[PDB]
C-alpha cells in the first residue's frame, strides 16, 4: 500500500532544478534506492530522461518467476472451482504487481475483470479506488476525473464511511492539482477531522496543505477558525519546517502584524510552495494574489493612509511600494487609488447602494443576453 | 443535405479555408514577483535597520 | 535534577518486571509518568499513559487507575488541545465516580 | 508565574479597553484621537493601532 504513493511524492523532489542543486542530490539518495528495490525498471527509463542492467536483468527474472508462479496457479484455480470470489482475488493480485512497475496499462486490464464478476459491494468500490490512484503516480487530471465518478455510484450503496474517507481525499488531490483551491479547501479540512493514510500521502502533508487552501479560500471570522481554533493543528505542533512557515504566515495575516508578515511570505514561497507538486505550477499565481489579499485588508480599515506609513510597516521602501501598488489597483482588488503628489493613499468608497446597484444590473445583462440567443435559435422553426 | 447546400457556398465565398493556409505558410505575462520582492525587501531592510 | 530523576527511574522501572511482575510494574509507570510530566516531555508522558489503560480495563476498580485519567489531564492541556482536555475530564469524572479516592485526589 | 493568571488577565485587559473605548466615542463622529489618548491613557500612536484591528 504504502510504496504506492510514496515513489511518486519522493521522486518530485529530484526531479526539480528549481530547488538548490545541493537540496537536489540528497534527494537522489532515497529515490534511487527504491527504483531498485521496487524495481521500477520500464517507467525509470522515462524518468531517467527526465532530470547497471542488473536492475532490470532483476525485473526480467522477478517478472518471469512472479508471471510463472501465479501463472499455473491460475491456470490450476480455472480447473478448480469458485470463480466470483479467489479468482477475483489473484486477478487484484496480478494488477498489484503491474501498479508496482509503473505500467498503467497492465493494471487496468486485470482489476476489471474483477468488477465484471459478481462481487459484495464494499468490495466493488474498494477495487475502483486503486484504479484511480494509478493516476496519481504520473499525476494526470484527464484519468483521475472520469475514475472518480463511478466511485460515487457505489459509495452509497456500501454506505461506508471508511471508504467514503478515502473518496474525499483522492478528490481533493485531483483539485489540488490543478488551479482551484475553493473546492480542495472544503475537502481537505473535513481530512482533517478523518485521514486515512492507505495509497494517500501521509497526515502532516495533509495539514500543511490544508493550511495553504486554507488562507487563500475563507473570509476573516470562518477562514481564522477553521485554520487555527483547530485541536489538530496545535497537537501537532511544528514538526517539520515547511507546516511551521504556513503557519507563522496565519499567524501574522490575522494579528494583522504586517511588519512579519513580508518575512513570512517569502519562506513559505522557499519551503512549502515548491516542495509540493501541485503547487509547483500554482507558485505563481498563489503567492502574488496573497500579496493583494492583505494590502486590501490593512486599507478597508483606513480612509487614508500615508504612502510612507504603509511602506514602513511592510519593510519595504516608499518606492517599491508604489510599483507593486501600480499592480494591483487596475485589476481592482484593492479599490484604490494613490494621490502621487501629495503622497497620501485614498480608498474609493462606493459600498453602499451605489455598488449594489450597480452589481445587480452587470448580473441582469449576463440573463439579458442567453435570452436573445436561445429566443432567435426557437424562432426560426 | 439541405443545410449542406449553404457550408459549401459560405467556404467558397472565403475561398478554401485560411483555417488552414496559415499553419501551412508560417495578467498571465507577470513574471513571478516574489524573486524580485525578495531584493526589495532586503535592501530596504538593511538601511532601516542600521538607521 | 535532570540526571538523579530519570537515572534512578530507569534502573527501578527495569529491576521490577524482571525480579518481580505486573503487580509493582503498573505502580512505577505512574510515577515515571509523572516525572515524565515535570520534564515537560508530553508525548514521552502520553506513551506511558496510554499503555496501562485499556488492558487494564478489565482490572478497573483501583483508586490508582483514576489517578492515571488526571495525569492525561494535564497533557493534552499542554498539548494545548481542549478537545482532549475535555475527554480526559470526563474520562477522570467517569471513573472517579467511585468513591473510594482519598481527599488529595478529589481535590486535584 | 501562574499560567493562568496571565491568561485570563490578557482578557481582562482587552476586555476593559474595548469598553472604555465605546464610551469615549458615542458622543462624537469626528473625534480627534488625541483627545481620546489623554483619557484612556495609551499613546497617540498606539491609539491608531488599536483602532485598525478594531
Amino acid at each position: 500500500r504504502v510504496p504506492n504513493y510514496e515513489v511518486s511524492e519522493k521522486a518530485f523532489l529530484l526531479t526539480q532544478s528549481k530547488v538548490s542543486i545541493e537540496q537536489r542530490k540528497e534527494a537522489a539518495e532515497f529515490v534511487l534506492a527504491k527504483i531498485k528495490e521496487e524495481e521500477m525498471a520500464p517507467y525509470y527509463k522515462y524518468l531517467c530522461e527526465e532530470y547497471d542492467q542488473e536492475l532490470y536483468n532483476e525485473l526480467c527474472k522477478k517478472n518471469e518467476s512472479k508471471i510463472k508462479e501465479l501463472n499455473e496457479k491460475i491456470q490450476k484455480l480455472e480447473e478448480d472451482d469458485e470463480g466470483e470470489l479467489e479468482q477475483a482475488q489473484a486477478w487484484i493480485n496480478l494488477g498489484e504487481y503491474y501498479a508496482q512497475i509503473g505500467d498503467k496499462d497492465n493494471a487496468e486490464k486485470t482489476l476489471g475483470k474483477s468488477l465484471s464478476k459478481a462481487i459484495s459491494t464494499g468490495a466493488k468500490i474498494d477495487v475502483m479506488l486503486t484504479i484511480a490512484r494509478l493516476g496519481f503516480f504520473y499525476n494526470d487530471q484527464l484519468y483521475v476525473k472520469e475514475k472518480l465518478e463511478a466511485v460515487n455510484s457505489m459509495i452509497e450503496k456500501g454506505g461506508d464511511w471508511e471508504r467514503r474517507n478515502r473518496y474525499k481525499t483522492y478528490y481533493g488531490i485531483h483539485c489540488l492539482a490543478v488551479r482551484n483551491f475553493k473546492e480542495a479547501a472544503k475537502l481537505l479540512v473535513d481530512s482533517l477531522a478523518t485521514f486515512t493514510s492507505i495509497e494517500l500521502t501521509s497526515y502532516e502533508s495533509i495539514a500543511t496543505y490544508a493550511s495553504v487552501t486554507g488562507l487563500f479560500t475563507l473570509e476573516r471570522t470562518d477562514l481564522k477558525s477553521k485554520v487555527i481554533d483547530s485541536p489538530e493543528l496545535l497537537s501537532l505542533i511544528s514538526t517539520t519546517a515547511a507546516l511551521q512557515s504556513i503557519s507563522s504566515l496565519t499567524i501574522s495575516l490575522y494579528a494583522s502584524d504586517y511588519a512579519s508578515y513580508f518575512p513570512y511570505l517569502l519562506e513559505t514561497y522557499a519551503n512549502v510552495l515548491i516542495p509540493c507538486k501541485y503547487l509547483n505550477r500554482h507558485a505563481d499565481f498563489f503567492v502574488r494574489e496573497m500579496r493583494r489579499k492583505v494590502y486590501a485588508q490593512l486599507l478597508e480599515s483606513y480612509k487614508t493612509l500615508s504612502l510612507k506609513s504603509m511602506a514602513s510597516a511592510f519593510g519595504v521602501s516608499v518606492a517599491f511600494l508604489d510599483n507593486d501598488l501600480g499592480k494591483f489597483i487596475p485589476n481592482k482588488q484593492l479599490n484604490c487609488v494613490i494621490d502621487r503628489v501629495n503622497g497620501i493613499v485614498e480608498t474609493n468608497r462606493p459600498d453602499n447602494k451605489n455598488a449594489q446597484y450597480h452589481l445587480l444590473v452587470k448580473q441582469g445583462d449576463g440573463l439579458l443576453t442567453k435570452l436573445q440567443k436561445y429566443g432567435a435559435a426557437v424562432r426560426l422553426t | 443535405t439541405k443545410k449542406k447546400n449553404e457550408e459549401i457556398n459560405k467556404k467558397s465565398l472565403e475561398e478554401d479555408d485560411e483555417f488552414e493556409d496559415f499553419p501551412i505558410d508560417t495578467d498571465d505575462v507577470e513574471v513571478d514577483d516574489d524573486f524580485t520582492n525578495e531584493l526589495k525587501a532586503e535592501l530596504d531592510r538593511y538601511k532601516r535597520e542600521n538607521q | 535534577s535532570l540526571d538523579d530523576q530519570i537515572f534512578v527511574c530507569e534502573k527501578s522501572i527495569e529491576f521490577a518486571k524482571r525480579e518481580k511482575r505486573v503487580f509493582l510494574k503498573h505502580s512505577l509507570s505512574i510515577k515515571l509518568a509523572t516525572l515524565h510530566y515535570q520534564k515537560k516531555q508530553y508525548k514521552d508522558s502520553l506513551a506511558l499513559i496510554n499503555d496501562l489503560l485499556r488492558e487494564f480495563k478489565k482490572l478497573d476498580d483501583k483508586p490508582s487507575l483514576v489517578d492515571v485519567h488526571l495525569l492525561e489531564s494535564k497533557v493534552y492541556h499542554k498539548l494545548r488541545n481542549l478537545a482532549k482536555s475535555k475527554a480526559s475530564l470526563t474520562a477522570a469524572r467517569t471513573a472517579a465516580n467511585s468513591i473510594y479516592c482519598p481527599t488529595q485526589t478529589v481535590a486535584e | 508565574g501562574d499560567e493562568l493568571t496571565r491568561s485570563h488577565f490578557n482578557a481582562l485587559y482587552d476586555t476593559l479597553l474595548e469598553s472604555n473605548l465605546c464610551k469615549i466615542i458615542e458622543p462624537f463622529e469626528c473625534v480627534e484621537i488625541s483627545h481620546i489618548s489623554k483619557i484612556i491613557g495609551l499613546d497617540t500612536q498606539q491609539v491608531e493601532g488599536k483602532l485598525s484591528q478594531m
